[PDB]
RNA sequence: UUGUUAGGACCUAAACUCAAUAACGAAAGUAAUUCUAGUCAUUUAUAAUACACGACAGCUAAGACCCAAACUGGGAUUAGAUACCCCACUAUGCUUAGCCAUAAACCUAAAUAAUUAAUUAACAAAACUAUUUGCCAGAGAACUACUAGCCAUAGCUUAAAACUCAAAGGAC
């Protein structure tokens, strides 16, 4: 059975690197009038906005493209003892991902 | 940037004589404060001056000036629709930014905590 | 032990530390070209940190030369030289609108 | 009558006590299980405090050797143009097949860094995966 | 090709002439703006005096002597001197910082005069006097 | 005084607005903190309520710029609500 | 009830339901007024519905997750279940 | 008198912006420019009856004087107004020597070396150990009386008792 140690260091999260300005795939699960739910197998999804363009297309289970920049939105602010976290990350959705 | 607020305090750990002695605790609150109220400024304050100036020449005889008043209750009736039309809409509609309540409530959504949990 | 157990070591992905439009450069108040850029065309006023983006010790430095220069018969105190005002623009501010 | 005192002990070691005392006559039915199976660690309270001074946490900053050559591969040619897919869980990136190959010839002996990046650069050139060697 | 804020620079060639007149040459109208009086002098490019005016000639007393109003009919009195003098365009230096520091370029404008630039002149000491002592109240 | 006349502080009327080279003026003054200086100079500040006023200035910055973090930081969880009914 | 605990077993039993099918109408995916003349049921009514008492910000959410399942595709199930909650008004 | 002066003289006084900076100095204090001189190694803490300093105000002699300004005079306010507001003006703030040695001289937190768990009287700027010196022992009487020292003479440091009370005080 393979261990934890060997399974971190071999995951595909452990091979992105930093997160900042990485091209990654992510799956819309929710949709909320002009708001997109993306999963892109980190631990929080991202929010992002329907784009103009093809907007039809973006419906639930469409796998899209995204360039990652925060895993988790957090930041600590005067007079705080921790950080103070949005539970969701920060991406910029590009577009639909080709099929193929 | 936001200031430093580094050795500003007066703290065992500042050796020199503080810089900034704060009135009260520098803590961000998880409220905003009530914006003072705002008001406009006159209008049609030119259209009126032209109106009263066309009479002292006519000892306020509203035959000469017929013209002028007619310009005044132009002005007038279009700044009436206007404070009626924008008090209707743009201040029911808030689109721009959150208020002073809407603010706060976002604010307690996700407050400051300078305690431990 | 093991073998996958990660390694002590300094952080690979460390970003660099950015550095002001001055760094490792020289400030001198003959240079009256480069002065002017942290002052205003109007007043002739030196901009704070906030505004020139300079750090602590070139801050100082652009300080020092402007006052040196302005005191030594090289440079203007109530305004810009007209001869500065189409150069680059360093600073951020927007007199107009 | 119970201990609702959940700043000393635990529940179990105050429903113990509730019965020495005679307080409690039947015991509750989750306690046998607890004696026989407890929790690794005694579920006591402790008020969280801040670290002072020179006290620090003890977590290990997670490096692999692989993050060397990876760090080098994103600065020379940023993140590999085909998408990350991170939710299969045998995914393959451009930069992992370069972290592969180079600790191939690694293991053959070369041992001058600029030698094993450039030599990998034409293994996967061959391969025919595009990199783009991108200052900007 | 679009509007310099910037004046023209003296000693230089440019193409922006007013009446026929460069910069240099446009008349000046010297407002001093203060918290009771605002006095007004237009003077030519020689520094020779043209129109004299304030709310006190106009003929205003104590508190009315500061207001709005009251410097907009020294500025249209100015103007009226110098139209009859002959002058066109202004150079607004506008000295002070008081009430009728805009009211006396507003008069201006209505008297007929035409601005074509304005600076401004308050007194700013770098390190001076010492200023009388603040008022409790 | 030994300056030249009519570079600092001098703007220029574009097309007839007068009023706009006014406020375009002010708007300078106001920025380069020329007008501040001339309101407080009309009477003596002493040294230790300069001192009194500084600190109090910095210490207001610093929150309400703070302040302006948390609340853009914040700002984009303000949406509709995806789970309403549970 | 497996809601027991929370207070409002037969309020929170209503809004389970109307949250699920909500979910499966927006997972499976026409003019909406099928009925006209007709108000939403007043608090007074729904508790008797529910036979317990509630709060006006408790009615006021049944009412907004309500008119979400009428925006969404409604299958005939769906417009029988609104209808429960729609009172003729005797206009 | 006033406004303007790309006219002349003066070099009195004070140092905008930079400074959203936080440096230097034992403290007091110190930020216009330039140059000269210049801070530095005692293991560390610990000192008076000695030595050297010490904001502001004040004193002595001679100068300076733009502006500010106790006092004083005039105007107003008020029942009165020896005030708050307005005007004028002096001691004084400046320089050269000497004196005086006091501040809410307080960052109300002595200095030094630690420690951050075995740890909330309240509030303030988290708790707490060791070392050495100084200081405190209910309030008022009392920044007083007397004594001695001092360039100080309506002064400073040093500093009681009688007598009175059953509280005073701190935080909430
Ligand atoms: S950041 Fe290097 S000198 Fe400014
Ligand atoms: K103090
Ligand atoms: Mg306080
Ligand atoms: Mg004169
Ligand atoms: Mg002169
Ligand atoms: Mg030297
Ligand atoms: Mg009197
Ligand atoms: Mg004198
Ligand atoms: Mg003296
Ligand atoms: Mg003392
Ligand atoms: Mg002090
Ligand atoms: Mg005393
Ligand atoms: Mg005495
Ligand atoms: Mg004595």
């Amino acid at each position: 059975v393979e261990s934890f140690a060997s399974m971190l260091r071999h995951s595909p999260l452990t091979q992105l690197g930093p997160a900042k300005d990485k091209l990654v795939i992510g799956r819309i699960f929710h949709i909320v009038e002009d708001d997109l739910y993306i999963d892109f197998g980190g631990k929080f999804h991202c929010v992002c906005k329907r784009p103009d363009v093809d907007g039809e297309k973006y419906q639930r289970g469409t796998r899209v493209r995204l360039r990652l920049l925060d895993l988790e939105l957090t930041s600590r602010f005067l007079g705080g003892t921790t950080d103070t976290t949005i539970l969701e990350a920060d991406a910029v959705l590009l577009g639909l991902q080709e099929i193929r | 940037a936001t200031p430093s607020l580094r050795g500003r305090l007066a703290r065992f750990a500042n050796p020199g004589k503080p810089i900034l002695k704060p009135n009260k605790p520098l803590i961000l609150a998880n409220r905003v404060g009530n914006r003072r109220r705002e008001k406009g400024e006159a209008t049609c304050i030119t259209e009126m001056s032209m109106m009263m100036a066309c009479w002292k020449q006519n000892e306020f005889r509203d035959e000469a000036c017929r013209k002028e008043i007619q310009d005044f209750f132009d002005c007038s009736s279009r700044a009436q629709e206007a404070r009626k039309m924008r008090s209707i809409q743009e201040s029911l509609g808030q689109s721009e930014s959150l208020s002073p309540h809407k603010m706060t409530k976002l604010l307690q959504r996700f407050p400051n905590k300078s305690h431990l949990i | 032990s093991n073998e996958d157990l990660p390694v002590p070591m300094e952080n690979p992905y460390k970003e660099p530390l950015k550095k002001c439009v001055l760094c490792e450069k020289r400030v001198d108040y003959k240079n009256v070209q480069l002065l002017s850029q942290f002052i205003s065309p109007f007043t002739g006023c030196i901009y704070g940190r906030h505004i020139t983006g300079l750090c602590g010790k070139k801050q100082r430095e652009i300080t020092k030369a402007i006052k040196r220069a302005q005191k030594m018969g090289f440079m203007p105190v109530t305004y810009k030289d007209p001869a500065y005002l189409k150069d680059p623009r360093v600073c951020n501010i927007r007199y107009r609108e | 009558a119970g201990s609702r005192l959940e700043t000393v002990g635990s529940v179990f070691s105050r429903t113990r006590d509730l019965m020495r005392a005679g307080v409690l006559k039947e015991k509750p039915l989750w306690y046998d299980i607890y004696k026989a199976f407890p929790p690794l660690r005694e579920p006591v309270f402790r008020r969280p405090r801040l670290r002072y001074g020179k006290a620090k946490a003890d977590i290990q900053d997670i490096f692999y050797q692989e993050d060397q050559i990876r760090a080098k591969f994103f600065a020379t040619y940023g993140s590999g143009q085909k998408a990350f897919d991170l939710f299969n869980p045998n995914f393959k990136s451009t930069c992992q097949r370069f972290v592969e190959k180079y600790t191939e010839l690694q293991n053959l002996g070369e041992t001058d860094e600029e030698k094993l990046f450039v030599e990998t650069g034409k293994a996967l050139l061959a391969e025919g995966i595009i990199l783009r060697r991108v200052r900007e | 090709s679009r509007f310099s804020l910037y004046p023209p620079v003296p000693g230089q060639e440019s193409s922006l002439q007013w009446a026929g007149m460069k910069f240099e040459d446009v008349p000046i109208a010297h407002i001093k703006a203060t918290y009771n009086n605002t006095q007004i002098q237009v003077v030519s490019a020689t520094n020779a005096s043209l129109a004299r005016a304030s709310c006190g000639t106009e003929g205003f007393r104590n508190a009315k002597k500061g207001t709005g109003i009251a410097a907009q009919t020294a500025g249209i009195a100015a103007a009226a001197k110098a139209t009859g003098k002959g002058v066109t365009h202004i150079r607004v230096v506008v000295k002070g910082m008081g009430p009728g520091r805009w009211s006396a370029i507003k008069g201006l404008t209505m008297g007929g005069l035409e601005v074509i630039s304005i600076t401004d002149n308050t007194p700013v000491p770098h390190x001076g006097c010492r200023p009388r002592k603040a008022r409790r109240l | 005084a030994k300056h030249l006349k009519f570079i600092a502080r001098t703007v220029m009327v574009q097309e007839g607005n007068v009023e706009g080279a006014y406020r375009t003026l002010n708007r300078i003054l106001t920025t380069d903190g020329l007008t501040e200086v001339i309101s407080r100079r009309r009477y003596y500040e002493k040294p230790c309520r300069r001192r009194q006023r500084e600190s109090y200035e910095t210490c207001r910055r610093i929150y309400n710029m703070e302040m302006a973090r948390k609340i853009n930081f914040l700002m984009r969880k303000n949406r509709a609500d995806p789970w309403l009914g549970c | 009830h497996f809601l027991f605990y929370t207070g409002k077993q037969s309020y929170y039993s209503l809004m389970h339901d109307v949250y699920g099918k909500v979910m499966q109408l927006e997972k499976h995916r026409a003019e909406s007024r099928d009925l006209i003349g007709s108000r939403w049921l007043i608090k007074e009514e729904l508790e008797e519905m529910l036979v317990e008492k509630l709060s006006d910000e408790d009615y006021a959410q049944f009412i907004r997750l309500l008119e979400k399942l009428l925006t969404l595709p409604c299958g005939p199930a769906e417009e029988e279940f609104v209808q429960r909650f729609r009172r003729s008004v005797t206009i």
